[PDB]
């Protein structure tokens, strides 16, 4: 379950196109917007944003997990 | 990289199950040791529940959340590290099923936790008795809890006298419906600052009142005390002092040299001489002394004392009353020496010392240590640190708790009690609580190795008919009454264990996402 | 490179049970547990079931399940016999013993993680269990008169065809308990000679119509025609019944007596022969006052034109597994020979015609207010004849439950839906605190295990079990000023397909469950459980 291989348009890099992109874009969306959805509203809860070194914190507050979320993707 | 759904869930139960199951067999006198095999070869056999986790790496953010609490939890109670951990964790552990396997949300369970909470600390005070704190006897044989096994078991009478009059000093003991009540506040800390003194013997330890300072007098040959001192505080130094200009000295010519020196003694001279127009007897600067601003005061008849850090000019300053100034000509004559027994240069262990001791309380004292060598003044202190946690955690407030897992079964019986008119989705999270209390005379059991099935089914019985009171023994491991064997502690060890427990449960179960990178 | 140890037999794979073994035998039930959760209650699930014949087969009966179902492993296998017990003592709470004696070994886990050892396990259920059943004794509030009237069998048959077929309750309830009261005689102070065999109603189906046109005769009916010309018999009180196990023809040895034909001079007389001999014996038998005759063997053509005009109607029955119920109801015995209708052989039948089933044209068998039958026939109709025949097995199960309001003390009864369920709770739940020792850990599990009979009705229903079961849990909890309880016995799991704030109680829809099948329900599960956890290890041979 992937999209690669073109076979074709010799390029230096890979191309995706099609539904290919279009399941993509709703694939990388869709994890990146399921983390804020547990925290919405005031009865929402919070959660843990571990760093690279080993660290983390913990808030409740919505624009603090969005600025530190790490989105790999570009769609995201 | 990511764990949603209830997969985190599942990681923060595994998390804090994990740092507890260490040192549930940690607790107790009786506790079995712990082998930890360090990376780099070597090995630690020690028992410490806190010297063995602070060794222990963790991954998983939670295990790290269990680290930091016990860390916060010394610095309230000195001793039962490990009880607060196994409480905590248990928790966590018994509504386990409830928040997986019956599938019941974290917030109805966090709601019910808080509950809980106060009904456990309603059920502490009902089992708890009153104590004297005026009692110099009764306070003795508390802090000898914190004395017995231990090398300070022989002169704890002299420890507990280095803690009574410590926190005697400090405690502000106020009450009324008008300007509130402190509740009997004490810091530790700040005030309390140990001085630790090589030589001599532990009987000649001391409580001082007043502040110590290691600096010596600036004059080998100065008045060895002062029957009515006046002290002056200041902080710019006391030396030529710099134009505005971009002026520089630069002397070639031989005669040349006294006329700069003659300006450099003329200028000390000055602000010598403001400073010796209220004829003070001592001399305390923040920052350096000239060798001329010395040799002014030293003919007139006052101590010099050159570099005080700020810090203590504000201590000298509460055992004093001499007014913090800034510029030498600022000088205040709300500056006064009054409420200042005498000035020691006494020495001890060919160190100086500088005693600004008074008669009187400012609040703050200053504990003089003396042993057989700095290894003992080492045990001494961190000893008279335990010593003072449970004389402060029963200056706090005046009620004592049975221990050995006496009142941690009464409170699993109450919890019970209360749980039969609870009814609705609240109970079930809430007799996981009870269930959690349990947990604190299992282990106890668990080493002591009686059968833990039969002898908490027994103790469990005994409190539904018998006295709240009747706790394990720690040597024998069997029923005991907490009359007969005490092992009183404080109620303040059982409030802060049951309050951070319910809010490090809540912490944990408040977290169903984890997410890393920056 | 790596030995082998503590497998000394032969070449196997030994299980020891340190690695928790009993753990794992009841994690093998959680897997047919879980099967037996969507099967109890009106909301249950029905599965599929494909035959080793390669026949589909669609029912909510989980003992059809476990009947195609293979087992090997014992702690199933007991249960599978377990069920058993329940099928053949009684035809109802089958799903009953398997989810309680699985739920009994859930809670047990509890205990053996805890340590305790498992024969003080079964010690704590053994004391746990008369403490129960001297409740089930108390928890007794109606009991029927065994007045036997409609509307009293009506209270009896209701909750038996919910957990089956949902929707057709009330439907199919005026139909079983039509039948039931034809066969079940109206007597008291009689004990010797049992009553109401699971025989004494038998059940047909026919395509097209529905449930409402369905119809209810007080005897037998038989699917072939009146081969005579003689359609029914007249309306003549008590007409004489002849069944005969000898064919209709010229009379014959009871021993071989084969006709053998030579020449055409004896075809003659065989011709001849059959018309004197036959028409010698049909007409004593219409002297005798014997109006019909059943063949269970062939009829000759000269026996029906003789029979036809003496007015005899030709029946004939080839099952003899008709022919036995038959016996039933008018009296009449087979006779292996011909020529001599004993009275004593003869029934009495107060009429016979042919009525059109569904298109069909049927010869019933029947009576009217005298010479009572201990068989009677229920007709059913339907559009779909796969569901048609589940209602057959539903009717049938109906029947078997009634059996259990013979004599064995089937009058009593308890609160159903799950309103006995939770009052044991708080009944055993005070006999454990109450009573010393280590015994109180099993039987306080012993309570908590019937918490799955209220949350199973509740996840079949889709209810939400955060609600329903926290309220049904205070519902029985209240404080009564007084020695006698009160306010509610009643409240019961809600049955709900269009919502309704709280629950509902008892009292309204006369939903119960039968002592007799609860009191036997509890010792089934206890003694299943029991001997799983009598089980610590297993022992194999090469087959």
């Amino acid at each position: 379950f992937n999209n690669s291989r073109s076979d074709t348009l010799f390029l230096g890099g890979e191309k995706i196109s099609g539904d290919d992109i279009r399941n993509q874009n709703v694939l990388a969306t869709m994890a990146v917007a399921n983390v804020v959805k547990s925290s919405l509203g005031p009865v929402g809860l919070d959660k843990m944003l571990v760093d690279d070194i080993g660290d983390f914190t913990v808030t409740n507050d919505g624009a603090t997990i969005l600025s530190l979320l790490d989105v790999q993707h570009p769609a995201g | 990289e990511r764990t949603t759904g209830r997969q985190a869930q599942i990681s923060n139960i595994t998390a804090a199950k994990a740092v507890a199951d260490v040192i549930r067999t940690c607790l107790g006198p009786k506790a079995m040791l712990k082998m930890l095999l360090d990376p780099m070869g070597g090995l630690v056999l020690t028992n410490d529940g806190h010297a063995i986790l602070r060794e222990i790496d963790v991954a998983h953010p939670a295990a790290k959340s269990m680290l930091e609490l016990s860390r916060t939890q010394d610095e309230e109670v000195g001793d039962g590290t490990t009880t607060v951990i196994i409480l905590a964790g248990e928790i966590l552990a018994q509504c386990a099923p409830y928040l997986i396997e019956k599938n019941i949300h974290p917030v109805i369970i966090i709601q019910a936790l808080k509950k809980a909470l106060t009904d456990a600390l309603e059920v502490i005070k009902q089992v708890s008795k009153p104590v004297d704190v005026e009692n110099d006897a009764a306070m003795k044989k508390l802090i000898q809890a914190s004395i017995g096994t231990k090398y300070v078991i022989h002169w704890s009478e002299k420890m507990c006298e280095l803690a009574l009059d410590a926190v005697k000093t400090v405690r502000k003991d106020l009450g009324q419906t008008v300007e509130g009540e402190p509740n009997f506040e004490i810091d530790i800390k700040r005030y309390v600052r140990v001085e630790k003194i090589p030589g001599g013997d532990v009987l000649d330890s001391r409580v001082l009142k007043g502040v110590l300072l290691n600096k010596d007098v600036v004059h080998p040959k100065m008045s060895r005390h002062i029957e009515n001192p006046r002290v002056v505080l200041l902080d710019c130094p006391l030396e030529y002092k710099k134009g505005e200009s971009q002026t520089n000295i630069e002397i070639e010519k031989e005669e040349d040299w006294n006329r700069i020196l003659q300006i450099e003694e003329e200028q000390v001279q000055l602000m010598c001489e403001q400073i010796l127009a209220v004829r003070p007897t001592l001399v305390i600067t923040e920052k350096g002394v000239s060798d001329l601003a010395q040799h002014y005061l030293l003919k007139g008849g006052c101590s010099v004392l050159r570099r005080v850090k700020k810090s203590d000019n504000n201590r000298i300053a509460r055992v004093t009353g001499a007014t913090i100034v800034n510029r030498v000509e600022d000088l205040k004559e709300s500056d006064v020496g009054t409420n200042c027994g005498l000035f020691k240069v006494e020495m001890i262990g060919d160190e100086y010392f500088s005693f600004l001791d008074n008669c009187k309380e400012p609040k703050a004292c200053t504990i003089m240590l003396r042993g057989g060598s700095k290894d003992i003044l080492n045990e001494i202190d961190r000893n008279l640190q335990d010593a003072m946690a449970v004389a402060r955690n029963v200056m706090l407030s005046p009620s004592l708790s049975p221990g050995g897992g006496a009142t941690e079964m009464a409170v699993s019986v109450k919890l019970a009690e209360k749980a039969k008119q609870l009814e609705g989705i609240q109970q079930w999270p809430y007799q996981a609580v009870a269930d959690a209390m349990e947990c604190i005379p299992r282990t106890l059991i668990q080493n002591a190795g009686g059968d833990p099935i039969r002898l908490l089914s027994q103790l469990r019985a005994k409190h539904a008919q018998g006295n709240f009171t009747t706790g394990i023994d720690g040597d024998k491991g069997k029923i005991v009454d907490m009359v007969s064997y005490g092992i009183w502690e404080p109620e303040v060890i059982k409030q802060q264990s049951v309050k951070t427990a319910i809010e490090s449960a809540c912490l944990l179960l408040r977290v169903d996402d984890i997410v890393s990178g920056v | 490179q790596n030995p082998n140890a503590g497998l000394f037999k032969q070449g196997y794979n030994s299980y020891s049970n340190a690695d928790g073994q009993i753990i794992k035998s009841i994690a093998a039930i959680r897997e047919l547990h879980q099967m037996c959760l969507t099967s109890m209650g009106p909301c249950g699930r029905n599965k599929i079931i494909v035959n080793h014949l390669g026949k589909i087969i669609i029912t909510n009966d989980a003992a059809t399940m476990l009947r195609e179902l293979d087992i090997v492993h014992p702690a199933v296998k007991v249960l599978v016999m377990a069920t058993e017990q329940q099928k053949i003592d009684m035809g109802d709470g089958t799903n009953l013993v398997m989810i309680l004696a699985g739920e009994l070994l859930n809670v047990s886990e509890k205990l053996i993680s805890m340590g305790l050892s498992a024969v003080e396990i079964i010690q704590g259920y053994n004391m746990a269990r008369k403490f129960t059943l001297k409740e089930l004794d108390e928890m007794v509030v109606g009991e029927i008169t065994d007045k036997n009237d409609k509307n009293e069998l009506l209270k009896m048959i209701k909750p038996v065809i919910s957990s089956k077929k949902y929707g057709s309750e009330d439907i199919l309830s005026e139909l079983v308990s039509e039948a039931v009261s034809h066969v079940l005689p109206v007597a008291q102070q009689a004990g010797e000679i049992p009553y109401f065999n699971v025989d004494s109603i038998r059940v047909v189906k026919i395509m097209g119509g529905s449930l409402s046109n369905s119809t209810v005769i007080k005897g037998m009916v038989f699917n072939r025609e009146p081969e005579g010309h003689v359609k029914s018999l007249s309306e003549d009180k008590k007409h004489k019944v002849a069944v005969f196990t000898c064919p209709l023809d010229i009379a014959n040895t009871e021993t071989k007596g084969t006709v053998l034909l030579h020449n055409a001079q004896e075809m003659l007389d065989f011709s001849k022969g059959e018309e004197k001999q036959i028409d010698a014996m049909m007409k004593e038998i219409a002297d005798m006052g014997v109006e019909c005759i059943v063949a269970g063997a062939g009829v000759g053509e000269l026996a029906l034109h003789y029979l036809n005009r003496y007015g005899i109607l030709v029946l004939k029955v080839p099952s003899k597994f008709e022919l036995r119920r038959l016996c039933r109801v008018c009296g009449a015995t087979p006779l292996p020979r011909l020529g001599a209708p004993t009275p004593e052989e003869l029934g009495l039948v107060e009429t016979v015609k042919t009525m059109e089933i569904g298109g069909d044209r049927v010869t019933v068998f029947k009576q009217e207010q005298g010479e009572i039958s201990r068989t009677s026939t229920i007709i059913l109709r339907g559009a779909t004849q796969n569901n048609l025949d589940d209602i057959e097995r539903a009717i049938d199960d109906g029947v078997a439950a009634v059996k259990g309001l013979m004599k064995p003390s089937g009058g009593k009864l308890l609160p159903g839906a799950g309103a006995t369920e939770i009052e044991l709770i708080s009944r055993i739940t005070k006999y454990g605190e109450r009573t010393p020792g280590l015994l109180q850990l099993a039987i306080k599990q012993f309570a908590v295990a019937f918490e799955v009979v209220p949350r199973t009705l509740a996840e079949t229903a889709g209810l939400d079990v955060n609600e329903v079961l926290p309220n049904l849990y205070a519902a029985h909890n209240v404080t009564e000023p007084g020695a006698v309880k009160t306010d509610h016995l009643y409240k019961g799991v809600d049955i709900d397909g269009e919502s309704d704030e709280g629950v509902k109680d008892i009292r309204e829809e006369n939903i119960y469950d039968m002592l007799a099948t609860k009191k036997f329900a509890i010792n089934v599960a206890t003694e299943a459980a029991t001997t799983v956890l009598s089980i610590d290890q297993i022992i194999m041979a090469k087959k």
